[PDB]
């Protein structure tokens, strides 16, 4: 095993636990000449990284067959890679890396989201006095009195809002 | 009306930047999506990017996980790094590379 010192202004084009014999380059530095070439035969590894950075990206690796691009929310089933063997199990960007030879994405999500009383208000716009009357309707009778102070007063209110004529959101 | 908490959840939400979760969401941080329920001002933005953290190496400090490797949330990342969050592991750049060649 022969350590090759490789100074960080060089490139290096292999995974960790890759396949390399006597012909193979191994870190193809930036600038030609000199850089190394493969020693002999057998496996690689890299040693002390700068940064060793954790994502909550998950790991899906691959022979072949890259279909999913780099930066698409996939969601939990679609296919990134391996024709149909390899399948997401969480949105986000999918980032590609040949190099390792796998495909990860990070989880991440389109949450809609807000602050202030914008926040409040669109949903109150949202806030659909009609279905929750029967839900409430239903869920001050058969629940027991855990649930029925909360449905006894929440129901009183919407139904205040709905024989007035001024919506919720006028709040 | 709103069914949030009639006191604390309204005040937390409605002066200060602390996220509301009104429609949509799926992902979760144990619990699946909140349908009106609220979450801080650090599970939203760090939702987008849960334990993404670059942990700088120190040069002549290897490691203690090879590349692509399951971490768990306080495991030593390196011998001279502490991680803060779980995940997988990934590395850098490359300054030494020894492996059996024949």
């Amino acid at each position: 095993p022969k350590d090759y010192r490789v100074q960080p202004h060089m490139n290096v084009v292999v995974p960790e636990g890759a396949r390399v014999e006597a012909g193979d380059k191994i870190v193809a530095a930036i600038d030609p000449e000199e850089e190394v070439i493969a020693e002999a035969e057998g496996v690689v590894h890299l040693h002390e990284p700068a940064s060793i950075l954790v994502v909550k990206a998950r790991v899906y690796p691959f022979e072949d067959d890259v279909e999913v691009s780099t930066g698409d929310r996939v969601a939990p089933g679609d296919v990134l890679a391996d024709g149909g063997k390899v399948k997401s199990d969480v949105y986000g960007r999918v980032e590609v890396d040949l190099v390792r030879n796998v495909v990860r994405v990070v989880e991440s999500y389109d949450i809609d989201a807000r602050m202030g009383a914008e926040a409040i208000q669109q949903l109150l716009k949202e806030l659909d006095l009609e279905a929750l009357e029967k839900e409430l309707l239903e869920e001050m009778k058969h629940p027991s009195r855990a649930r029925r102070a909360k449905a006894r007063k929440r129901l009183e209110v919407v139904r205040a809002f709905l024989d007035s004529g001024n919506r919720p959101e006028w709040m | 009306l709103l069914d949030l908490s009639a006191t604390e959840l309204e005040q937390v939400l409605y002066f200060s930047k602390y996220i509301v979760l009104d429609p949509k969401g799926a992902i979760l941080n144990g619990v699946p999506v909140e349908k009106r329920q609220l979450l801080t001002d650090e599970e939203y933005r760090e939702l987008r990017y849960g334990k993404q953290e670059t942990y700088p190496l120190p040069p002549g400090v290897d490691a203690l996980v090879k590349d692509g490797e399951e971490v768990v949330k306080g495991q030593e990342l390196a011998p001279g790094v502490v991680s803060r969050l779980d995940g997988v592991a990934l590395y850098r750049f490359p300054r030494r590379v020894r492996v059996e060649y024949v």
